[PDB]
């Protein structure tokens, strides 16, 4: 029936293109394989049997739904069928319908894939009850080596699909809202988490914010006919720090993200003391590594089918945190970090950005208070080092990156360029500078590179703005003794100018004139070097330049073929 | 790249032996090709469309030059040849008024041009016509699915 | 595509008005005659003999930093 | 492995800068010390160099020039004008005691004695002279650092780049048993180095990773002779011993070392192999030109 499921999927896809039920309804069969879709990838009763013993039939004969197949059940077929039963813990006659239809194991996999895929597409109480069973079945399931690898890939696909189906059930409303504690606890028991994190965020941000269900009265004086607000309050009280709560750092993060949302759901301070019902519980979460977990998630960000949606959710979460929590931001940085902060916050912002909801958030950011905050960041060197990363995170979104750049601008870039020239001069007078200060500069140049590439106008401004003096400063840094991260950010800067050729080629020629030095650099590279991390960026820059049209004038000074030697 | 390699020169007898040195590997490759051919009966779909455009062009551009060659051994001539028949006798090139979907008759044309070369040549007309007259039906299956 | 390249070169609009921008144009290594005529007019503004010999010298070198010197 | 009797005990062999096809050779120990360029591949004695003075240093100073160092620590270099078959003797210095090895740092032909006289590219005046007596290891670890290895096999990183006359560092074995015959410095990275023990051992070295004796051996029989290494496969190399012997230690393979060469003869001359010889401690006559 796997082929039939595939055929149904095509019809569903056809409906999708047209936005109409028509393809599904113009092909009946949905209302035929309907409990097969509800059962999902479970084969829950027809696992391996000894009453279904295929080869003990002395006439070689088996029955299905309806007709029978005595003269075709020859000994080669018997062996493919028992190979299925031993391999997968599957009923023997079921394994035979799976060889008759369509390689039988592959067909069975397709049937699991087709139904699951169809469900995911649709999303994009048997079924709600069957999620747990499906999860359990997968756990039970968990040239030969290649086959094993293929099985592992299939398992990964299963752990990747279903993730969409579970998300969709949250979006449609069906698993709300008493299934939170069961979802959270299961997650605590458990990179697969990123499906889970993606699921949680929206629910905190909308479904647990103001929807809720009006039922689930597990207590008689806690809730009444309207459980909406009553459950929000019950979750708030339920959520706490405990002695082994610091080992599930994932639960801490999800619990903090609730407090972030919960701050905006609270109409006023009438019921709730802020300095017992928010600020300690959020602080206690901060001291349990919740912010670190978000950074880890950003590090773990990876392209997924629902991945863009997950990124949008992350952007929404970031918006919730700058929006409703600046007291916590100020408490951490402006009092506890400096004394014992802002840099950490900037790093977190960059992380979130890198991980189009994010773009929308960047657009929203795109004011006087924000400018004051930027000035404060510029004041302290550490604070300034947070700001560039934050700006790039705005930079990462395609709408967002341009918008983020505009927000940073509304001057600052020129000041950064001046610092680079000044910093370079200081270095010359004196990787020849405090590690925290150098890392700051790496972040300045990394925010610079990102903002230039993302927006054509910004890149153009960087390329040809006299005050900034980026091309010359970069060259001086390169010439002076310097660190590998720093030389990489010079090349990322050069990329903007490249995208903006004669000007670049002339500069290259000037550098060559200022190549014995280049040969020496190559020799140094051969001697080293820090694991080749520096090599790739330079190679990429060379490739972009090559993409740019060649100039006859360049290489003129050397005889005959200046372009060729590079 | 197999098309450019196998349409530049007259195929050497040594190469087939080298290919079959593994013995098992050639068979595995043939099985994989058959699976790819059968896989029909959106990025993945796009890839399939591209692969079909390439693979079918490679088999045609090799085929025009002559036989036997690498393609003949990969059709299981001393199978994938039956998969070409199996895909043809299942193909539905009409969707009930949303038009004959022009990718699908193009797929049928690419399968048929191989069969046409394999009944015109002396080498292949004897075996190919013999296996087109046995089950699974050739003339009967195509006249079943042919639309007006 | 040469015409397109010329248009792109003219698209820079570096400053108004400069023989230095004319040199920024010669960066491509191709120079319009009109510029040469203008240079000749400037030279005109024994002198003729020098121009004849100077022009020949300019003709001898087409390499970068040579045209600028010839122009000077 | 087409052998060829020169009937001349060879001391030098270069796959010339120009595969290992242009052979040149320098024949010491004869009554008018010998060297031939373009020989032989096929007689091709285009530049069978009539020459007083023997061959201490030797370098293909271009694809049409030839540098060398002469027997008394003198210096000798011509320009191998292979078109017109004559040449012009470029470098002729008197008292640069012979030199013990030959190094390079382009194009200052650095070397060591068994005192340093840094001549260089067109530097017909002896420019640098860190006249430090040496109690035969010579290379460019980085320009223009070097490491003098005295006949206690006693390596010591010095320079000629900055001023000074000491060494900057020193590599040393626990016992200094062998003398300065044959050390190694890897083209895989110019901070990677080894040596060959004159018992038949290796002596592998780590610059960055401490300074320990990394890898000895016990494989060859006699003094460390010289090693054929592939000029592009850094790892591929094979070992030898000072009767002229050669044990193929397949080091791009893992110890796969066998009776390699056309063996059992007297000694071998000097090493250059690309695409050949690995000259012994005693430099007799031998040949084979099939190095692929």
């Amino acid at each position: 029936l796997w082929g039939p499921y595939r055929e149904i999927w095509q019809t569903v896809l056809s409906a999708l293109i047209k936005r109409q039920p028509e393809a599904v309804h113009s092909l009946i069969v949905l209302k035929k394989y309907k409990p097969d879709f509800i059962s999902l990838f479970k084969n829950p009763p027809k696992s391996a049997q000894q009453h279904e013993r295929v080869q003990k039939a002395s006439t070689e004969g088996i029955p299905i739904k309806g007709t029978q197949r005595t003269r075709i059940l020859e000994e080669q077929l018997i062996k493919e069928a028992f190979i299925l039963s031993d391999l997968y813990n599957i009923g023997e006659i079921a394994a035979v319908e799976l060889l008759l239809i369509g390689v039988a194991i592959l067909l069975y996999w397709d049937g699991k894939s087709c139904m699951a895929e169809s469900l995911l597409h649709l999303i994009q109480q048997g079924l709600t009850n069957k999620i747990l069973t499906l999860i359990s079945q997968i756990d039970v399931n968990n040239g030969n080596k290649k086959h094993r690898k293929e099985v592992s890939d299939l398992i990964k696909e299963c752990q990747q699909s279903l993730a969409h189906s579970l998300y969709s059930w949250s979006c449609q409303t069906p698993l709300n809202r008493e299934d939170t504690l069961l979802l959270i606890g299961y997650l605590e028991k458990v990179k697969v988490n990123l499906t889970l994190l993606m699921s949680l965020l929206y629910c905190l941000d909308v479904g647990f914010l103001e929807q809720g269900t009006d039922d689930r009265e597990e207590l008689m004086k806690q809730a009444s006919m309207f459980m909406d607000r009553q459950y929000i309050a019950a979750i708030h009280n339920r959520l706490q720090n405990t002695q082994p709560w610091k080992s599930p750092g994932m639960q801490a993060t999800v619990r903090l993200a609730w407090a972030l949302a919960l701050r905006g759901i609270s109409q006023f301070s009438e019921v709730l003391e802020f300095s017992e019902a928010d600020e300690p519980m959020a602080e206690i979460a901060i001291g349990g590594n919740v912010f670190l977990f978000l950074t880890e998630a950003v590090v773990g960000s990876e392209s997924f089918c629902t991945d863009e949606f997950f990124i949008r959710r992350i952007h929404k979460l970031v918006t919730d945190f700058p929006t409703l929590m600046p007291m916590k931001v100020k408490q951490l940085r402006n009092r506890a970090e400096e004394d014992a902060l802002r840099r950490d916050l900037e790093h977190l912002l960059l992380l979130i950005g890198e991980l189009l909801e994010l773009a929308l958030e960047y657009w929203c950011p795109t004011l006087l208070s924000k400018f004051v905050r930027q000035m404060s960041d510029l004041l302290p060197a550490t604070l300034y080092l947070p700001y560039l990363k934050m700006l790039r995170g705005l930079a990462s979104g395609p709408q967002c990156a341009h918008y983020c750049f505009s927000l940073l601008k509304a001057v600052s870039w020129d000041h950064f360029f001046h610092s680079l020239m000044l910093y370079h001069e200081h270095l010359r007078r004196d990787r020849g500078i405090t590690q925290r200060e150098l890392d700051g500069l790496i972040a300045c140049l990394q925010l610079t590179c990102t903002i230039i590439d993302w927006s054509e106008s910004a890149r153009l401004a960087l390329c040809e703005h006299a005050q900034w003096m980026p091309v010359v400063v970069i060259l001086g840094l390169l010439q002076c003794s310097i660190p590998p991260l720093l030389k990489a950010e010079l090349l990322k800067t050069l990329a903007a100018f490249g995208k903006s050729a004669a000007s670049l080629w002339q500069s290259l020629e000037y550098t060559q004139i200022l190549g014995v030095g280049i040969e020496v650099e190559l020799n140094e590279i051969e001697s080293r070097c820090e694991e080749y991390p520096l090599t790739r960026a330079f190679c990429q820059l060379i490739s972009t330049l090559v993409e740019s049209s060649f100039p006859t004038n360049l290489g003129a000074g050397l005889r005959a073929p200046g372009f060729e030697p590079y | 790249i197999l098309c450019s390699i196998s349409c530049n020169s007259k195929i050497q007898e040594k190469i087939v032996g080298d290919f079959t040195q593994d013995q098992n590997v050639s068979q595995k490759l043939m099985v994989g090709f058959v699976s790819c051919l059968d896989s029909e009966e959106v990025k993945q779909t796009n890839i399939r469309y591209m692969t079909k455009i390439h693979i079918l062009n490679l088999l045609i551009t090799s085929l025009e030059m002559k036989a036997p060659n690498l393609a003949m051994f990969l059709l299981g001539y001393e199978t994938c040849l039956h998969s070409i028949l199996d895909i043809l006798r299942k193909g539905t090139d009409v969707r009930a008024g949303p038009v004959a979907v022009w990718d699908t008759p193009h797929l049928a044309e690419l399968c048929y041009q191989v069969i046409y070369q394999l009944c015109a040549c002396a080498d292949t007309s004897g075996p190919t016509m013999r296996y087109l007259r046995t089950s699974q039906d050739f003339l009967f299956s195509q006249l079943q699915h042919l639309p007006f | 595509f040469s015409s397109f390249p010329s248009s792109m070169d003219p698209y820079p609009d570096v400053r108004s008005p400069r023989l230095f921008p004319s040199s920024h144009a010669k960066r491509t290594s191709s120079m319009g005659l009109l510029q040469s005529k203008f240079a000749s007019p400037s030279i005109s503004r024994a002198q003729g003999s020098h121009s004849p010999r100077i022009l020949p010298v300019t003709p001898w070198s087409v390499p970068a930093p040579l045209a600028p010197t010839f122009v000077i | 492995f087409a052998a060829k009797f020169v009937s001349h005990k060879i001391s030098r062999t270069r796959w010339r800068p120009v595969q290992p096809d242009v052979f040149a050779t320098g024949s010491w120990d004869n009554e008018e010390n010998k060297v031939c360029v373009w020989a032989t591949s096929d007689p091709k004695q285009l530049c069978d160099i009539k020459h007083p003075g023997d061959v201490m240093d030797m370098q293909f100073l271009d694809k049409e020039r030839i540098v060398t160092g002469s027997s008394t620590g003198t210096v000798t270099i011509f320009r191998h004008h292979e078109n017109n078959q004559t040449l012009s003797v470029n470098q002729r210095w008197e008292q640069a005691a012979p030199c013990t090895a030959i190094v390079c740092s382009s194009p200052e032909i650095v070397s060591v004695g068994e005192r340093i006289n840094c001549f260089r590219a067109e530097s017909r005046d002896v420019l640098r002279t860190i006249d430090d007596a040496d109690s035969h290891g010579v290379t460019f670890l980085r320009t223009t650092e070097i490491l003098t290895v005295n006949s206690v096999g006693q390596l010591k990183l010095w320079d000629l780049r900055k001023q000074g006359n000491d060494p900057t560092q020193i590599f040393s074995v626990t016992g200094e048993r062998v003398p300065l015959h044959c050390v190694d410095r890897h083209p895989n990275q110019q901070h990677v180095v080894a040596t060959g023990g004159q018992d038949g051992m290796l002596c592998i070295w780590d610059v960055r990773h401490g300074k320990m004796p990394m890898s000895l051996l016990n494989a060859h029989e006699a003094e460390m002779w010289e090693v054929h290494f592939h000029p592009s496969n850094p790892d591929h190399l094979f070992t030898c011993s000072e009767d002229g012997s050669l044990w193929h230690w397949d080091a791009s393979a893992q110890l796969e070392i066998t009776n390699l060469l056309p063996s059992s003869t007297l000694s071998v001359n000097s090493l250059d192999v690309l695409g050949l010889v690995c000259g012994t401690d005693a430099e007799a006559i031998y040949v084979t030109r099939r190095l692929f």
